[PDB]
């Protein structure tokens, strides 16, 4: 999942 | 044909020739100086009125001589000597004066010409005033008109994102009277923020829309689909009725923007984040940066809007806190103020608290910026980045914020002689400005806070921890081979240095 | 009808017929000498602005008159008289006099501001400013310069994938005020680029749209669903109204444009990668190639930029790694200054060190060129490429960059479908007129040659197994019975170039 | 053979 939306 | 001088002879001499004058009377005389035809006599001798062979005589004129004599020669002729000396002694003042006006300011209220009707319809936005970067505007309203005379060239106002950019065109281009009207004609101002490989084509159908007339809009086509090649060609002809033009391309993201602003021949501003982008031009590029708002010019802002300033020491250190975490940021500052309530210091060290403990998303409001908070804006900053790059700068979280290290020190938590860690840094400040460059005393690098906490509640709640072990790792690593002032090689070893962030950033990931 | 030089005389002479002139004192004076029709005379007589009646005078007319007399027994009487002796003067400096028209009639009008116009409104790019390529530019203009003359002509600009061509015909279009002007009235430069074979039909009907009128590009019908017969009739007809109209044809890589190019009796500049497709056409053709940058003229283009020059010995040989590695290529040079950052010369050998170790990518970077690195552009010189042609590319990997070897050398790992191995050189040739790829020498003794960008470019790019396979299948037939190329008494031992060897196979371990 | 092309 590394950042978020991204 | 006459020229500018002469026809603005014959021209602004028409609440005059109404009241005397008769073209018959001259019909003869240029039938016979040889300058006119019987076509033509019968053209103007058979009408009407007498306004009638005015404009014919004004229209006709126009044509079959070689300047304007007999017209001159003619109301001397005539008894009407009075418009005679008028036109003789405008070709006076036209001939014998190398001097005459320069393009300036002959009729007043320019300032509802330009200010309201060329910046407005030219899409230019309402220009910022309890505020004004001095230095940046000014050097760009300079840095224009160094171009007004250029066949083509681009302006690149690059910074940070929320960092000010688009505002300063604004003020730079409202403030004066000379940039439009004077250096150039008109403005087109419009915003990019193009991702797809279909924006960067759509921005020019609406620049060759915002250049047509008010006649055609009706007649608007289906043109979505038409080449490009067409288009283009589209633009450069309504772009014949288009001298000196300038173009403002507010918010630039893709190369592909800046290709074609090149193929056309176009003169740009350009507000964007990314300067790379320029490498595509080639060509007298001319780059200026907006910096973060210096510790000084931050108090000028809050000064500016009516936020009361500090006396106690923790107070003026209050609001050093906010300035150091803001990292130098216009429109943070601004999410800050409109979210500071009753304007106590008081309730803005609350903010203080609750931007540490839960980003910038403790401060996120509603401001003349097009994002509720700055790392909305980044995000996308985020998106554009080098597959590998994304991942550097998802890791300089486990770095110190407002700290300059070296690049080994670096190294050790950064993907892959390890200088190919600094080339994906430079890379990273060119792209958003996200790190902070310094060659010397040794090559050095450096993370700012904005673009800390963005990260903090934006990468992994793992790669948060992972980071700050890898690095005790590879730190002691440098352990077994054996103010200004950048840290020693003979104290790499211990980053204990920083024991005091690393201890929260490290109860963060953890829990 | 007219002609190309009536309508050159009546297109040179626009500025004024635009200054000073109407239709309708023509139309009566003509009606007369029986060049037009109601309808014509309906059509240019009730027009709401003049630069209307005029541009349909001035079709109408190119269309109408059995000759080019009832324009100057014309701007004679009605006192424009100054229009009908510039006239006369052209057809008098073209019929008897020639050769003195370019000098007297047609240059004393020239404006270094008209050309930019030109320029933009045909499609030439803004020519290239820190650097310009001297002799080429120059035998260019010279070349352009000698066939104006020509009724139709093929230029073949081609050189290597990021060679600096298109960048030549620009600054060659932005150069002289002659060529747009003097030689050649108008110009259309077209990029192509076509691999479909939709794409030389696109492409022409970007021609026809590029010689129309402002009016009339309202008007545009679905004319791609038209035939090609018709687009071609088509241009050759909105091609009066085009006297003289130099055309650039960017990028051609379809042996099908130069085709139709050459049905429609047209005048083109091409740049290409690809030289065959001059085998299309039956013609005049002239070539002219844009080599390598000279290991001198790449110093030129480097202090153009604002780089810092060598003075250790180990500095200047930091450059020749430069000059050696993107054997002398612009694109890849650009790429690599684009990628100098701090602007050291340290950072260079970095680069110089980047680059052997993980091929063009290593310098891949936002450029004046249209492809990120040379790697995209070659990979369609390898795509294009006749299948077997395609397989011996992929294996002059496994030799030696810049090193000249003889055929046979080649035969070892080169395929084919007997005892005489002359197929590989005919493989070889195709190979290099074809992108520019290798590297023709004809004696002391046939032998050819892979430059560096050419190779780095294989090496990172062919199958992982056909280096190694290619490394073995040279050792086999490898043992049977300086400016020096190897001898046939010691080609048994290929062990001379043993360093780039050890390379390879560090590689194809990896 | 060739690494897509
Ligand atoms: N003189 C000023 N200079 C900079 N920012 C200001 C000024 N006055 C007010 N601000 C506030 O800061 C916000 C952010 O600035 P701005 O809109 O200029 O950034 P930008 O350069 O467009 O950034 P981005 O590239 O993310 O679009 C403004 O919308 C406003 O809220
Ligand atoms: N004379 C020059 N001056 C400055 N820069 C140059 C020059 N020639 C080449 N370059 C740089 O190298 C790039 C490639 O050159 P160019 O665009 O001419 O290639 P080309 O010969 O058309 O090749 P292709 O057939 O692949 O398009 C340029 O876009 C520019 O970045
Ligand atoms: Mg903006
Ligand atoms: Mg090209």
């Amino acid at each position: 999942p590394m950042f978020n939306f991204m | 044909m006459l020229c500018e001088i002469e026809c603005r002879a014959l021209s602004t001499a028409h609440t005059r020739l109404i009241h005397d004058f008769e073209p018959r009377d001259a019909l003869t005389y240029l039938e016979g100086k040889n300058i006119f035809t019987e076509d033509h006599s019968e053209l103007i001798s058979k009408m009407s009125t007498r306004l009638e062979r005015i404009a014919n005589f004004l229209r006709i004129y126009r044509r079959q001589a070689s300047e304007l004599g007999p017209l001159i020669d003619f109301f001397n002729y005539n008894n009407q000597s009075h418009l005679a000396d008028f036109l003789e002694d405008y070709i006076d003042f036209a001939i014998n004066e190398p001097d005459l006006l320069r393009p300036v300011v002959i009729a007043p209220q320019f300032s509802r010409q330009m200010l309201d009707r060329k910046l407005l319809l030219g899409n230019v936005p309402k220009q910022m005033t309890c505020y004004i970067r001095e230095y940046h505007v000014d050097r760009v309203i300079k840095k224009l008109d160094e171009m007004c005379d250029l066949d083509s060239f681009f302006l690149f106002l690059h910074g940070r994102a929320g960092s000010g950019k688009s505002v300063i065109a604004s003020q730079a281009l409202s403030k004066s009277d000379q940039l439009i009207g004077i250096n150039y004609d008109s403005i087109v101002w419009l915003k990019d923020s193009g991702t797809a490989p279909k924006s960067t084509f759509d921005l020019f159908t609406d620049i060759l829309l915002m250049l047509k007339s008010e006649d055609d809009l009706l007649n608007f086509p289906s043109v979505e689909h038409v080449t490009s090649v067409v288009l283009k060609r589209m633009i450069c002809n309504a772009l014949i009725d288009r001298p000196n033009t300038l173009f403002v391309f507010d918010d630039v993201v893709q190369e592909e923007t800046i290709r074609w602003a090149q193929e056309l021949r176009l003169r740009c501003l350009v507000t964007t984040r990314d300067v790379e982008i320029s490498n595509a031009a080639s060509q007298t590029c001319e780059f200026i940066e907006v910096t973060s708002l210096e510790i000084d010019e931050c108090y000028d802002f809050l000064e500016a809007y009516g936020m009361p300033m500090p006396v106690g020491e923790k107070e003026e250190d209050v609001l050093n806190k906010t300035i150091e975490l803001s990292s130098g940021n216009p429109a943070t500052l601004m999410m800050f103020f409109k979210s500071c309530e009753p304007k106590t210091f008081e309730k803005m060290a609350q903010l203080n608290n609750k931007l540490e403990s839960r980003g910038l998303v403790g401060v996120e409001c509603i401001t003349p910026y097009s994002y509720k908070s700055l790392a909305m804006a980044l995000q996308r900053c985020v998106e554009v980045l080098s597959d590998e790059d994304r991942s550097a700068l998802a890791f300089a979280v486990v770095m110190p914020p407002g700290v300059d290290i070296p690049v080994k020190l670096w190294s050790c938590v950064i993907p892959v002689l390890d200088d190919e860690v600094a080339d994906r840094l430079k890379r990273l400040s060119k792209r958003g400005a996200l790190l902070s460059g310094k060659r010397m005393p040794v090559l050095t690098f450096k993370i700012d806070h904005i673009i800390h906490m963005f990260l903090k509640h934006v990468v992994d709640a793992q790669t948060i921890a992972n980071g700050i072990s890898i690095l005790e790792q590879r730190l002691l690593e440098i352990g077994n081979n054996n103010e200004t002032v950048i840290r020693p090689e003979d104290f790499p070893k211990f980053m204990q240095l920083h024991q005091k962030f690393y201890d929260s950033l490290k109860n963060f990931a953890c829990c």
